[PDB]
């Protein structure tokens, strides 16, 4: 994910899951920073990883309003 | 042996799952007993030649502190360990039974919390014991010598404060002179903030009697 | 207030059908709500078939129960309910009966604040209490811990419990639970940290009795019942059968102190010669104390 | 007089020589068993917590002294709040660590059989049988 | 040769501070053969070792000795082949009928260990 | 975000200290305070975590300059792109001209650096898009400015533009 | 040494008795199988946990939940079931 | 023995007839060999019964048994106590060299 | 802080699982013995019926047994009330004897054997408890694993042998019943289904004790439908 | 074996050392600070303290300090022995180097009580250390005195102002 780096100790590597360029890297590319994706560095996987990370009832008058949604009996104040 | 991306979308907490628990010889349980409700991770200090206790924390581990209860009994002064009694056995019984009947240690630890290394206790009991004791509205004889600032004198941050406001994180808080008469600046303080039974209530308390 | 499988949904009246009017998804680690029960109208208590036990708080303006606290260990609930606002008593498939209380850092926190806080805004979290968060992810995500209270162990499975604040005038509010293959029992509070080591110490004299029978026994053949078992007539010891599944925590058995009053005297009175405390008139005083005044 | 002693064998299971590991285990064989039931039990989590790091010990004087330990304090906290620690290597990668901690199991499997069946980490996904009458609601 | 001529030495020593040692020598050249009897050829070990055990001369301590580091090295390698079976059998089972009974069972404590090394078959 | 620099720390402050002093100010979570293991010694600073930006903002706020700590002020403060080789300038070429002539190509986001390789005028150019770095190429790719060829290819890092690199840089442009 | 090959020995004398014993090389499959034979053992072998299912299946007769329960502990029964 | 490694169990299903312990060995449990609290009296198998062998303590089974083995409480609450027959087969490798050494 | 409770039971549990049918006590009566009588038993409770009077009347409730009860079957065995013989969690053979003593009936234990383990678990020889009608021997099985067959005698005190032991390894059994015999040599029959096979086949089993040379020998093995459910014994044919 | 000395444990707060590193622990083993290593006898120590890692540690730890710590001037007069003593060494084993002055700040001392002000050290083989205190920030800190020749010798300072009397044994300073 990173410029295909090279990273010569596997500590290190493991310290650039905490950097700025790496999460510069996923938080630019959409993928958001931390914890979760501190394991994979193909660009691609983590895309299906973060896709992988991202009703009541109220009642109107006529009493056939027990299936209508809160947001739309508000909206029928505004209209009454 | 899929790789760890393929074994985190399984996982209802993927921030466990580890570059190594690909290749165990079965993934896909041991990924998900690992984010069980429960169950608690192996130490870690598998995977260092260490020998788990190395010398690093240990060389500055202080000797031993005996229990304050304990340190009542005066035997620090009679026995002097560091570098006959006429003990009094109904003082000594009370001691474990009377006096002492709840006492429980500071910190202890909790169900999760294996020992790590380079852990130590001696810091994190101390700042439990800090944060309990320490306030915003109060400071301290030692901090005052410090910063030069008598008591009955408002700190030097006053003036800013009348500038840009009261602490974010403590809308109680009343200052002497802004939002606390002026009076209220006495001593070491200069700030406050000012906004059963369980069932099983014993209602009665008796320790077991020596005599 | 009616429990899907997974989720929570509050229900109002209406013609023509009734209609939801709140629904909280649970946390992950629910599949099924088997059982669950309120604190006036402030509080829920949820159990789940493998889970234990979750509480949560009713929130005003959210419109949804936010928990604060869950369970160590594994158990499989039957029925539930509040003795109490901090405290909880249960029941497993498995015979367990447990009650879980809820710490004092956490009591103190939901009694200074707001629930509406809790889901977002600021709660200032002890260092520590996030650390674990962080650590484990899986465990502590509520973030506290019931700590167990009792525990006890009766084969059967207890299908209710009822809560009762007093029996026939009697000052200690008992709670009597009753099983599938019939039974009635009941969880008196001892008051009085005294009378509790009377019970305590009898409890232990008959526990082993066993054990000392074959003892005095086996001595006095040395120098001058015949079973292990005698005084229990099968093998088991006493806390390895109510412990079971886990250990008993507070809770003290009183239907083996009332075998001391089946006996014979000869018996009694040897039992009783471990105690530098009262006679066995006494004892039997203590013993049959707990259904004439407590109950 | 436990509570007392936490703090006592708090500095021996810390220490840096195996001995005292070794001898401060052989003090909660003693005290776990005869204590169990009690209700201290947060001291023996507390207890826990400071041993479970050593499972991975070799020295023989040493080992069997810390096993006998942990089948100890299998009984003061009990297998399901026990077990908790040791699902979790019990597959693992690693063949050693995996090794270790079957020792462990073992210990307990024999303790506990018809004692660890509420408690097993298993949901119907995660194995392919299962038993439906688990799932079983009256 | 000259690289391997030198474990011949090594058992050869071993099995003298084994058999005539201080009592500190041999317990760490009984650590040394249980650990590494693997990697020495059983047949060096074998055809080294037996001979001593049919000398006129050994003493019963010394004896003792030597038929331990069987026991402890038969129980290890686990596949044996038939000569040393016909050997190491013409050497122990004499034990068996020996006048004191401590005797007795060591020689019967390596039986009942080469019964299972070398199989049913062979013996 | 939440996490301040504190500077100016005479080496006698403690821990609790510090915690005291800025427990006065907002909530802390934690406190950093690095320490020379070898000589047991602080080293004049520290990290103090709040628990969110607000409250971290404010502290530093009102409490920079603000308090002497053992007669010491104390200090309180908050803690990728197209790159194209050009070989053969002309000596007449100024920075600011090749500004000029990459502009028309593509934004650049820092100035062009101009070095002598061999004698051999070079620069490096760097654009916010691998695309209008492509026509900067396509365009000015073996051309003639102020009578000189100029060669403009990627710089090396072997050289920029591969297959990976058009789809990450594709990104942080997004 | 002499230790640790006295463990081995005890091993597989424990293994023997109480049957389902991990070792360190244990199949997913051979686990879960003991996990399995010992729900069904305990489900049908203390009287309350006979009844609490025989009445949630509504299985006509006690004792037939419990053969229900012992032939589990074979893998064909559920092949057998679906036969029928 | 808890302490001495070569020595080898029994474990097989206890029958009817107690163990028996010298006077040297008396007063021990036969698992975690200690002298405190003893409990329930051992039980061993068949076949280590019959002869001559019967009388011999089940520690040592070398000198002649007397008292009866019991278990400790603390061997009875882990349940070791019923693994199988606590008896030692093998003489192992302190007593026999002991033995020769002194001739 | 805390919550310290007591433990009641009110009423004990009604769910009888286990009966046994002899004459256990002679009660009120210098002289009688009738067959008429019953001991009735649910894992922990453990009472006493009588009969004769055509109606069933409650003679006896026993103390206390805090353990569980997996097995009660009456042994009468010649040469002399009658016993129960009651196995039950830990792992423990008991034969019990229900007595007459100071002024009301209690429980008193003859026998208790050690057999594996306690708790309910599978390996462990209890559930199934069969007994020699004649009163020879007692015999028991788990499931999966072993059974065991003790050998009752009485004298001056009542004598078990040592146990006899067949180990079948991976052999889940169900349905114990056993077979009368007129004193040739007990024997007992039951359906086996094996654990580990690849289909269902549950197969049909007979033992015979042979008192000879004392050990259990499997006789016939014959393999019947799936669908089996239980064993019964059929008298004589005589 | 020890010489007498004192050992210290490890947790006594701080008579200089014989050497300094060595110290025993809340048991009674003898432990390296240093190297982290345990020794079971003052004789096993004498043999670390003569062995290569605890050599290298001391060099690894002589680095890690050595990277961090018309007008008026000053004149020393450094004397040094009549040929006195000096008689029975002779083995051309750096008796050819002069005496050497290095500017150490006061921040690193032996007991770490007071500090804040430079001293001019001066050192020879074998006679022991000598320092001056200077409180000024700068006296005669001069500007390119000579013509920028370079023969480093030790640093800028001895070759600009120190002069080495080898024939009288005199060192001066200035």
């Amino acid at each position: 994910i990173c410029s295909n780096k090279v990273y010569n100790g596997r500590r290190t590597f493991e310290r650039h899951f905490n950097e700025e360029r790496h999460i510069y890297h996923l938080r630019c590319l959409g993928i958001e920073p931390s914890s979760v994706f501190k394991g994979i560095t193909k660009i691609k996987e983590a895309q299906e990883l973060w896709k992988n990370m991202q009703e009541l009832e109220l009642e109107e008058e006529d009493e056939e309003g027990n299936v209508m949604s809160k947001k739309v009996y508000d909206e029928l104040k505004k209209q009454g | 042996k899929p790789s760890l991306s393929q074994l985190k979308s399984q996982v209802p907490y993927p921030q466990i799952i580890e570059w190594y628990d690909c290749d165990a010889r079965y993934p896909g349980l041991l990924a998900s007993i690992k984010c069980t409700k429960n169950v608690i991770p192996v130490p870690s200090h598998w995977q260092s030649k260490k020998e788990y206790l190395s010398g690093r924390s240990l060389l500055g581990k202080r000797p031993f502190e005996l229990p304050d209860i304990i340190k009542k009994t005066n035997i620090e002064q009679m026995r002097s360990t560091l570098p006959a009694l006429d003990l009094d056995y109904k003082k000594l019984h009370d001691v474990f039974f009377k006096i002492g009947a709840n006492w429980k240690p500071d910190h202890l630890l909790c169900f999760g919390d294996v020992y790590y290394e380079n852990r130590n206790l001696f810091e994190e009991t101390n700042w439990k014991r800090m944060v309990d004791h320490k306030r915003p509205g109060r400071i301290s004889q030692e901090l005052r010598a410090i910063m030069n600032l008598p008591e009955g004198q408002l700190p030097p941050w006053c003036m800013k404060m009348k500038d840009i406001g009261l602490p974010t994180g403590y809308p109680d808080l009343k200052i002497a002179g802004l939002n606390w008469d002026i009076t209220n600046l006495k001593g070491d303080v200069y700030g406050k903030i000012i906004p059963r039974n369980y069932f099983g209530a014993l209602i009665s308390f008796e320790t077991p009697e020596f005599e | 207030l009616t429990a899907m499988g997974s989720t929570i949904v509050l229900y109002g009246l209406g013609k023509k059908q009734l209609l939801r009017r709140s629904v909280t998804q649970t946390p992950v680690s629910i599949t099924k709500i088997v059982s669950m029960h309120q604190w006036n109208y402030e509080r829920l208590a949820v159990g789940d078939i493998h889970e234990s036990v979750t509480l949560f708080i009713w929130d005003p303006a959210g419109n949804v129960f936010i928990p604060y606290v869950d369970d160590s260990v594994k158990r499989h609930v039957t029925v539930l309910k509040f003795l109490d606002e901090a405290t909880v008593i249960g029941a497993d498939r498995y015979g367990n009966a447990w009650t879980l209380r809820s710490p004092p850092e956490c009591e103190k926190i939901m009694s200074n604040h707001d629930p509406s806080e809790l889901s977002n805004g600021a709660i200032k979290y002890p260092l520590d209490v996030i650390t674990l968060q962080q650590k484990l992810p899986n465990t502590y995500d509520c973030k506290f811990k019931f700590q167990l209270l009792n525990h006890f162990f009766v084969n059967d499975i207890i299908t209710d419990f009822h809560i009762l604040d007093s029996l026939s005038n009697s000052d200690r509010p008992g709670c009597i639970y009753m099983g599938l293959q019939g039974t009635v029992g009941c969880f008196i509070p001892l008051l009085s940290k005294g009378n509790v080591f009377m019970m305590g110490n009898i409890e232990n004299i008959m526990a082993e009795a066993d054990d000392t029978f074959y003892l005095d026994y086996e001595s006095r053949k040395k120098n001058n019942i015949i079973c292990e078992g005698s005084c229990s007539i099968l093998g088991r010891d006493h806390q390895e059968y109510r412990s079971y599944y886990a250990p008993v925590r507070k809770v003290i058995d009183g239907d083996l102190c009332e075998n001391f009053l089946r006996l014979s005297l000869n018996e009694q009175e040897f039992l009783a010669k471990n105690l530098k405390s009262v006679q066995v008139e006494d004892i039997i005083q203590t013993i049959n104390e707990v259904r004439t005044n407590y109950m | 007089y436990i509570y007392f002693i936490t703090p006592l064998l708090e500095d021996a299971l810390t220490d840096r020589d195996l001995v005292h590991r070794q001898t401060a285990s052989n003090v909660i064989t003693h005290l776990a068993l005869n204590c169990s039931g009690t209700g201290h039990e947060d001291a023996f989590i507390h207890l826990m917590n400071l041993l479970i790091p050593n499972i991975f010990e070799t020295s023989p004087h040493a080992i069997m002294r810390i096993l006998e330990g942990l089948e100890a304090l299998s009984q003061a906290l009990g297998p399901g709040l026990f077990m908790n620690y040791i699902w979790a290597g019990l597959f693992h990668p690693a063949k050693n660590v995996r090794k270790a901690f079957w020792r462990v199991y073992n210990n307990m499997y024999v303790m506990y059989q018809d004692a660890m069946v509420p408690f097993y980490p298993v949901t119907p996904d995660n194995n392919e049988e299962y038993i439906e009458e688990l799932d079983l609601v009256l | 040769l000259n690289k391997d001529e030198k474990k011949e030495r090594t058992l050869s020593m071993l099995l003298l501070k084994i058999k005539n040692g201080n009592t500190a020598s041999r317990r760490t050249s009984m650590r040394i053969l249980t650990d590494k009897a693997v990697t020495f050829g059983p047949e060096m070990i074998f055809n080294r070792l037996l001979p001593i055990l049919l000398d006129r001369s050994l003493e019963d301590q010394e004896r003792h000795l030597m038929i331990k580091t069987i026991d402890r090295v038969l129980y290890q390698l686990g596949d044996l082949t038939k000569p040393y079976v016909h050997k190491i059998l013409v050497v122990a089972a004499p034990l068996l009928i020996d006048e004191d009974p401590m005797v007795r069972s060591t020689g019967q404590e390596i039986i009942t260990n080469l019964s299972t090394v070398a199989g049913l078959k062979t013996i | 975000g939440n996490t301040v620099y504190v500077g100016n720390i005479d080496p006698r402050i403690t821990k609790e200290q510090l915690y005291e002093l800025f427990i006065q100010i907002n909530p802390v979570l934690r406190i950093k305070y690095p320490k020379d293991k070898v000589l047991q010694a602080y080293q004049g600073y520290a990290f103090i975590e709040f628990y969110n930006q607000g409250d971290a903002q404010y502290a530093i706020k009102i409490m920079n300059n603000t308090v002497r700590l053992y007669d010491r002020l104390i200090k309180v403060r908050q803690v990728p792109i197209a790159k194209l080789f050009i070989k053969n300038l002309a000596d007449s070429i100024d920075s600011d001209q090749l500004v000029k002539i990459f502009n028309k190509f593509g934004k650049l986001i820092r100035e062009p650096e101009i070095f002598y390789l061999s004698k051999l005028k070079c620069a490096y150019v760097y654009f916010e898009d691998f695309e209008k770095a492509d026509l900067a190429i396509k365009s000015l790719n073996n051309q003639l400015v102020a009578n000189n060829r100029i060669t403009v290819d990627y710089a090396f890092k072997n050289g920029k533009g591969n297959a990976k690199y058009g789809d990450d840089v594709d990104r942080l442009l997004n | 040494m002499a230790e640790k090959q006295r463990q081995l020995k005890l091993q597989k004398i424990y293994k023997q008795k109480y049957i389902g014993l991990g070792d360190e090389s244990t199949t997913r499959e051979q686990w879960q199988r003991n996990v399995r034979n010992d729900t069904l053992n305990t489900l049908q072998g203390h009287s309350a946990s006979l009844e609490y299912v025989s009445l949630s299946r509504g299985d006509l007769s006690i004792r037939d939940t419990r053969i229900h329960l012992l032939k589990s502990m074979s893998p064909g029964y559920k092949a057998y079931l679906r036969e029928e | 023995s808890r302490h001495q490694f070569d020595l080898i169990m029994c474990l097989k299903q206890p029958g009817v007839q107690t163990g028996l312990l010298c006077e040297k060995c008396d007063g021990k449990c036969p698992i975690c060999d200690s002298y405190v609290r003893p409990k329930r009296k051992v039980r061993v198998c068949e076949n280590c019964s019959f002869g001559k062998q019967a009388k011999n303590c089940i520690i040592c089974n070398l000198n002649v048994g007397v008292n009866d083995a019991f278990y400790c409480w603390e061997c009875c609450r882990l349940g070791k106590d019923k693994d199988g027959c606590p008896r030692i087969l093998n003489l192992g490798s302190n007593r026999l060299d002991r033995h020769f050494e002194k001739k | 802080d805390e919550l310290y409770l007591y433990h009641l039971t009110l009423k004990k549990q009604t769910n009888f699982v286990h009966s046994c049918i002899g004459h256990f006590v002679d009660l009120e009566a210098g002289s009688k013995r009738e067959q008429s009588q019953l001991c009735v038993a649910t894992e922990t409770h453990l009472e006493l019926y009588d009969t004769a009077d055509g109606e069933l009347k409650l003679i006896a409730k026993f103390q206390n047994l805090f353990a569980t009860i997996t097995s009660m079957k009456s042994l009468d065995l010649p040469h002399w009330p009658t016993f129960l013989a009651l196995t039950s969690d830990s792992g423990n053979l008991s034969i019990v004897q229900i007595i007459m003593h100071a002024g009301a009936l209690r429980l008193k234990t003859l026998v208790n054997q050690p057999l594996t383990r306690t708790t309910l678990r599978r390996v462990s020889p209890i559930s199934y408890m069969e007994i020699d009608p004649n009163g020879r021997c007692i015999i028991l099985s788990s499931v999966e694993q072993n059974k065991l067959c003790f050998l009752v005698d009485y004298a001056q005190k009542l004598r078990i042998s040592s146990p006899l032991e067949i180990i079948r390894p991976h052999m889940v059994t169900l349905d114990m019943a056993v077979v009368d015999v007129n004193f040739n040599n007990p024997c007992f029959v039951t359906l086996e289904i094996d654990n580990a096979a690849t289909q269902l086949s549950v197969h049909l089993i007979f033992y015979v004790l042979e008192l000879g040379l004392n050990h259990i020998v499997k006789k016939a093995d014959y393999l019947v439908n799936p669908s089996a459910n239980f064993v019964l014994s059929l008298p004589d044919l005589s | 074996l020890s010489k007498g000395e004192n050992v210290p444990y490890t947790f006594q707060d701080e008579q200089v050392r014989s050497n300094p590193y060595i110290y025993k622990n809340h048991s009674g083993k003898l432990v390296c600070k240093l190297c982290n290593t345990m020794h079971m006898s003052w004789s096993s120590v004498e043999r670390h303290l003569g062995g290569k890692k605890h050599g290298l540690n001391v060099l690894r730890r002589g680095i890690s300090i050595e990277k961090s710590s018309g007008s008026v001037g000053l004149a020393i007069q450094v004397n040094y022995s009549s040929e006195v003593k000096e008689n029975s060494v002779d083995s051309d084993d750096k008796a050819k180097v002069p005496p050497l002055i290095r500017i150490v700040s006061g921040l690193e001392l032996s007991d770490t009580k007071q500090k804040g002000k430079k001293f001019l050290v001066i050192a020879y083989e074998p006679f022991e250390n000598i320092a001056i205190e200077l409180p000024p920030n700068e006296i005669l800190f001069s500007e390119n005195n000579d013509m920028d020749n370079n023969n480093d010798g030790v640093d800028e300072l001895n070759k600009k102002c120190t002069f080495w009397d080898a024939i009288s044994k005199l060192y001066y300073v200035q």
